[PDB]
């Protein structure tokens, strides 16, 4: 190993003294522009730990060619190779596709290396084999298919250009223990691609963390306490896994989010750079210091140029590389959702043929809707390919026990689902109109000579209440069944009477939609008194589900929360009941609620939540209920794992709360599990058509009908498709709808 | 024919009308020929199925009927309802026999077991109390359920009784051990009806997997059968559009009956893990059906006040 | 105004000739006010109005403290135990007056607490004939004559 490293260092070393390669190409880097600020240590740092990796490389390939070992032309064909492609992935990884096009032209321009001959294929997209040649990456990506079982399930990962490139450099990072950020938009694919690097090291487990706006660096200490031991040694206090030959890694969700200090610095950044920098922490109960044997680190953040986010120091950045994963793009995903409707659609094969036209319609919708709806109009218009997982994961649940489906049907059960994507957070009328005026367009540009009055109609609702299979339901049958299950309703849990009209129909069946599906969780937004909460409860009491309540008054510490949330798992996991945790924003009353929703809406656990003799408890809780289950369990670690599989397959959270044009951003900000992991349906208030609907069916049990009413010329009239000539009961519940407008001007 | 091949076809052979409430049970007397059937109107109706003509009424419950149960002999009729009071009446008299209290909620369910000795009741006061025919005295209470039980339905020979509750389980028990054999959690929604196997199906379940072989019916729209002795699930069998409410075996011990919200009755082969027929019942929800062991004729409650009377061949 | 312009133009005809405390109050009523202690203003009759014919329990936002004294005069009759929201001794006269069917009159409403929530918003359940409202972590069942009034004395209060 020494010896290599020699070799290494004789054949690199005419490329680092003075100006070199290194030095202009630095200069050139620090020309462009990147997505964080380039402190040139950061990227030294980087391309010094990719080239250590480059000799790991050589190292492992001379152990497995024991005969013939390295051969020092070759080396030195590999190595003048390798070090242009860590200088451009160490100096190009955080910026933009563009930014390291022109890097990659410029070093192809100042450079006397041999280099791949493309006229428009960049430098960046090859790969230094350890041959010593160049291999492009679109001959190692393959063009496979998945199966059906697997369609948009969390752990497929269809391989792609940016895919495999950010795969080898997260192997690259990870091989030897280096913290890293994996900076872009919500929604880029961060977390997959980490994923899939860490299956391909069986030596390494994962620990999920969320960090909020008010995240301290006990939530650090707490997940140490749970998942790591302190270990007394000769020369110190050392922290260790208990998990012995095991490196855990932590991965960070929202570095950028924790607020930052009035004096400019953040606790959790600084102590991160600390135990980064010195290899270890302080601990606050003896003052001793404690050290990290096998402790590695992983960063996610959106781009600090997001509203809610705020940049890192550079003294923390000077250890941590970045690299930038950027959205797939239209000429990607084409191919990305090719292969997952390519392999959804063989349970029908009449519909084989229609694949990749509906992939094309999905891609521009969603491609036309990114455009228009952006972060400035309102804080959650964000959208990513998770919706589009969504999608093709929707399609697939309602495509999967049917076994017979026309094109009417394919392109209905489309358009649905596109509604119930791309209108539930929508807020204004006018952009509703917007979303369903494009899915038609969109869905008559793709789909010619269709029958289009039986592909797209008014109601577009579904229900499996009326039966077993995913059909789509009419909407008067609909109601009628939601009367009987209502007057069945009253005399069990709440004797309430309701009056039933669309919106309550459509919520009633967006709700129940969101309940079927595993880790569900709702966020509604609408003025208070518009019956969420009731309709929460009943849909929650139809599909069997426990309605939880917390039950807040005056006083309520921390303390009783915890005991709430520690009595809402032990039912949810131990004795497997299903929950709907429903609570309201004015349950909430310290950041200390909103931080323990968020680690529990995140990851479906809380870690230091059960501590001391309550942590025996749960265990021998689950212990009985895996018996009870029926699959045996021992130690604590397996025992953890499948009551937190429990917690996500039961739990459901549904929070409530007023729409408000500075509370929606600071609960985005404090909580981006809110906006991450749960749908947003924007109930609002009510509109002037449900209005007039519910004094129509309840101003009609009483006489109001007078023969001889004269119609009045002028007709002020401010409920839309208003029948002419109205009747007198027409015009007084159009009155009443006046009334609650003036109110409200 | 044969009794072993009684199936129903359509239409039916009589169209009853004239309740003021959705119909809970309709059963079959054991020894004449008259039609009973409860209903939520707090009152129960007698009429005929061979003439299909009004008999008598009985007006004694103050709130809604829930359930009914006979005897062996069907000179005892034993009536629950939501004023957390117990009715008894005759067939040798048609009058009231007794009024009892002690629940503590809406009583859901009532048995009496072929011995006749004394009457058990689930109530929804989490607690299953059984009453002496003699002193109407609640001798010992069975407890162990959470939620409030929907059905009780013992066995042949009332030595293992068996009830449902909505903690998504199905508890036997003994009148003699007084504590639960095993305990069936492996539904995932409300259990609403129950069922016992006679002594012609056990073979036939048997040969198509001794004893007693129970039945159980959720909310779940999917039926499975349950033994005692291995405390396991025999089979699954599933299809039922919309939920189930009522469940039976079939008197040959080859087929069996059940009822869906869904409108319809349906009958079902589980040899062949599949149904044979399938008839549009009510224009509304059905509640519950009976069998009768030797007469051709089959019935099936409702909610839109209709109870249709089906001839099978 | 407004609702009787719109209901003008709307050939929708209304008495114009008519107060709406006449309309709504009888002589007798209206000399029942008067007696206890209620001002004779047209506008503290229209609040006595709002009193009587309520649906949702109201809210008293009622500096002088004439208010008050109205509410327990008129209701003299049925014992009234007034306590306020920060008073330790709250919660207790709550059940008791849930228990016993006596109206209660609660002070000091920007202490609000939500474990009035199922009261205020009639989560009640059926248990047949018997009518059972469930609060906190206690059962207790509601007598159908209970009425609950909350009052304020600071004008300029934002209530969510
Ligand atoms: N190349 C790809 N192949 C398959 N799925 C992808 C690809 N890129 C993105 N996705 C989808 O996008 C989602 C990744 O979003 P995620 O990594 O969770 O974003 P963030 O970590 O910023 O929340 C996954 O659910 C995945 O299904
Ligand atoms: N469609 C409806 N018909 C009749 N009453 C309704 C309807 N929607 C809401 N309500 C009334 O409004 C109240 C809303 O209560 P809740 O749902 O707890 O508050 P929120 O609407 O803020 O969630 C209910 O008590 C109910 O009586």
């Amino acid at each position: 190993m020494l010896q290599i490293q020699r070799d290494a260092a004789t054949i690199m070393q005419p490329y680092f003294t003075s100006n070199g390669l290194v030095t202009k190409a630095l200069e050139h880097a620090f020309q462009l522009e990147h997505i964080m600020d380039l402190t040139r240590l950061r990227c030294l740092g980087s391309l010094f730990s990719m080239l250590h990796q480059a000799c790991r490389n050589v190292a492992q390939y001379n152990a497995n060619h024991p005969d013939f070992p390295m051969q020092i032309e070759q080396l030195e064909r590999y190595i003048q190779r390798y070090l242009v492609y860590a200088i451009l992935w160490s100096l190009s990884g955080d910026s933009r596709l563009k930014m390291r096009a022109e890097l990659g032209e410029y070093i192809r321009r100042i450079t006397t290396v041999p280099l791949p001959t493309a006229p428009n294929i960049p430098i960046i997209d090859y790969e230094v084999s350890i041959s010593g040649e160049w291999s492009p990456w679109q001959a190692k990506v393959p063009q496979i298919e998945v199966e059906t079982h697997k369609v948009a399930a969390p752990d497929v990962v269809v391989p792609t250009l940016d895919t495999v490139r950010h795969e080898a450099l997260l192997y690259t990072w990870l091989a030897e223990h280096k913290p890293l950020v994996l900076c872009g938009p919500p929604g880029s694919g961060k977390t997959m691609t980490l994923f899939s690097a860490l299956r391909a090291l069986p030596d390494m487990e994962v620990v999920g963390l969320n960090f909020s706006s008010a995240t301290t660096p006990e939530l650090l200490l707490k997940t140490f306490d749970h998942y790591c031991e302190y270990r007394r040694t000769p020369n110190g206090v050392v922290l260790a896994p208990v998990q012995l030959g095991k490196w855990l890694v932590l991965f960070c969700d929202e570095i950028n989010l924790p607020d930052m200090d009035k004096y400019g610095t953040q606790r959790v950044i600084s102590f991160i750079r600390q135990m980064v920098e010195h290899g270890g922490f302080y601990r606050t109960s003896d003052q001793t210091w404690v050290k990290l044997e096998r402790i590695q680190f992983v960063g996610a953040c959106n781009p600090p140029t997001d509203p809610g986010r705020k940049p890192l120091s550079h003294r923390f950045l000077r250890h941590v590389p970045v690299v930038y994963v950027d959205y797939p793009g239209p000429a990607s995903l084409t191919q990305i959702y090719g292969t997952f409707n390519r392999a959804m659609l063989r349970l029908i094969p009449s519909l084989r043929t229609y694949a990749e036209p509906l992939t094309a319609a999905m891609v521009e919708f969603y491609t036309m809707s990114q455009e228009r709806f952006t972060q400035d109009t309102q804080p959650h218009y964000i959208y990513s390919p998770r919706e589009m997982t969504r999608w093709v994961r929707g399609i697939f649940e309602a495509l999967r026990p049917l076994e017979t489906l026309p094109v009417e049907g394919l392109i209905r059960i489309w358009a649905h689902e596109a509604l119930r994507l791309f209108q539930d957070r929508l807020v204004e009328d006018e952009e509703r109109r917007w979303t369903d005026e494009n899915i038609d367009t969109v869905a008559l540009k793709h789909f010619p000579n269709i029958d289009r009055e039986k592909a797209m109609s008014r109601p577009i609702l579904y229900s499996n209440w009326l039966s077993k299979d995913y059909i789509p339901v009419d909407q008067e049958e609909l109601r009628d069944y939601v009367k009987a299950r209502l007057k069945v309703f009253y005399e069990e849990e709440l004797d309430v009477p309701l009056v039933l009209f669309n919106e309550v129909l459509d919520h009633v069946l967006r709700i129940d939609r969101i309940f079927r599906q595993p880790q569900g969780h709702l966020l509604l937004i609408g003025v208070s008194g518009a019956g969420k909460t009731t309709l929460s409860r009943f849909v929650a009491w139809m599909n069997g589900l426990s309605v939880y309540q917390i039950k807040v008054h005056r006083k309520y510490t921390g303390e009783d929360f915890d005991e709430d949330l520690r009595t809402v798992l032990r039912r949810s996991g131990c004795k497997n009941e299903k929950i709907a945790f429903i609570m309201d924003e004015s349950n909430v009353l310290d950041s200390g609620f909103l931080e323990r929703m968020n680690t529990l809406l995140a990851n479906g656990e809380v870690p230091g939540l059960f501590e001391g003799d309550e942590y025996a408890t749960l265990m021998t809780q689950c212990k009985e209920g895996a018996q009870k289950e029926g699959l045996m369990l021992d130690s604590h670690e397996e025992l953890y794992k499948w009551f937190t599989s429990q917690v996500i397959r039961n739990l459901h959270v549904v929070f409530t709360m007023n729409p408000s044009s500075e509370g929606l951003k600071d609960r985005a900000a404090t909580s981006p599990a809110l906006f991450n992991r749960c749908v947003l349906n924007w109930f609002g208030d009510w509109s002037t058509e449900a209005l007039y609907q519910v004094g129509k069916e309840f101003t009609s049990k009483m006489d109001l009908e007078k023969p001889n009413y004269i119609v009045p010329d002028y007709m002020p009239v401010v409920y839309d498709k208003l029948p002419q000539p109205p009747s007198h009961r027409e015009a007084i519940v159009n009155s009443c709808v006046f009334v609650h407008q003036t109110l409200h001007q | 024919r044969d009794p072993k091949e009684w199936i129903p076809r359509p239409p039916e052979k009589y169209a009853l009308s004239g309740h003021r409430s959705p119909v809970t049970r309709v059963i079959f007397h054991p020894v004449f020929s008259v039609m009973v059937s409860a209903s939520e109107d707090a009152t129960i109706k007698v009429w005929d199925y061979e003439t299909g003509d009004f008999e008598r009424t009985l007006k004694g419950h103050t709130d809604s009927v829930q359930d009914i149960s006979f005897d062996h002999s069907g000179k005892l009729l034993a009536s629950c309802s939501a004023d957390m009071t117990i009715k008894l009446w005759d067939f040798q008299g048609f009058e009231c026999i007794r009024t009892m209290h002690g629940h503590d909620h809406n009583v859901s369910s009532v048995a009496i077991m072929p011995n006749g000795d004394h009457i058990v009741s689930a109530s929804r006061d989490k607690t299953i109390k059984m009453w002496e025919v003699q002193t109407g005295y609640c001798v010992k209470t069975f407890t162990g359920h959470r939620e409030w039980v929907r059905m009780v339905r013992p066995n042949q020979d009332g030595t293992l009784i068996a009830s449902c509750s909505n903690d998504q389980t199905v508890r036997v028990w003994v009148v003699a051990t007084k504590e639960c054999k095993a305990e069936l959690r492996e539904h995932e929604h409300v259990v609403e009806c129950i069922s016992w196997a006679p002594e012609s199906s056990y073979s036939s379940i048997s040969e198509a997997t001794p004893g007693p072989f129970l039945l159980s019916g959720s909310r779940d729209k999917t039926i499975k059968m349950w033994d005692v002795s291995t405390g396991m699930c025999l089979m699954t069998l599933v299809g039922h559009d919309n939920w189930v409410r009522g469940v039976l075996f079939h008197s040959g011990g080859k087929f069996i009956l059940s009822c869906a919200d869904d409108k319809t009755l349906r009958v079902w082969d589980y040899k062949n893990k599949r149904c044979m027929k399938t008839l549009n019942a009510h224009e509304h929800f059905v509640t519950s059906l009976d069998f009768h062991k030797t007469a051709p004729y089959v019935v099936t409650g409702s909610v839109d006040q209709t109870v249709k009377v089906w001839e099978c061949r | 105004t407004t609702w009787s312009h719109h209901l003008q133009q709307a050939n929708i005809q209304f008495r114009t000739d008519i107060a709406r405390t006449e309309y709504l109050s009888n002589a007798d009523e209206r000399l029942r006010w008067q007696a206890s202690s209620l001002p004779a203003d047209d506008l503290c009759t229209e609040n006595a109005i709002m009193l009587k014919r309520f649906n949702r329990y109201p809210l008293i936002i009622d500096p002088s403290g004439q208010a008050t004294e109205f509410i327990m005069n008129e209701y003299k009759d049925r014992k009234i135990t007034r306590t306020s929201f920060l008073d330790d001794a709250f919660r207790k006269n709550l059940e008791s007056a849930l228990r016993f069917g006596n109206p209660l009159l609660v002070q000091d409403v920007e202490s609000y607490d939500p474990v009035l929530n199922p009261v205020l918003n009639r989560e009640v359940r059926r248990t047949g004939g018997r009518v059972l409202i469930t609060l906190g972590d206690q059962d207790i069942d509601l007598s159908p004559s209970f009425v609950i009034f909350l009052s304020t004395r600071d004008p300029t209060v934002e209530f969510p």
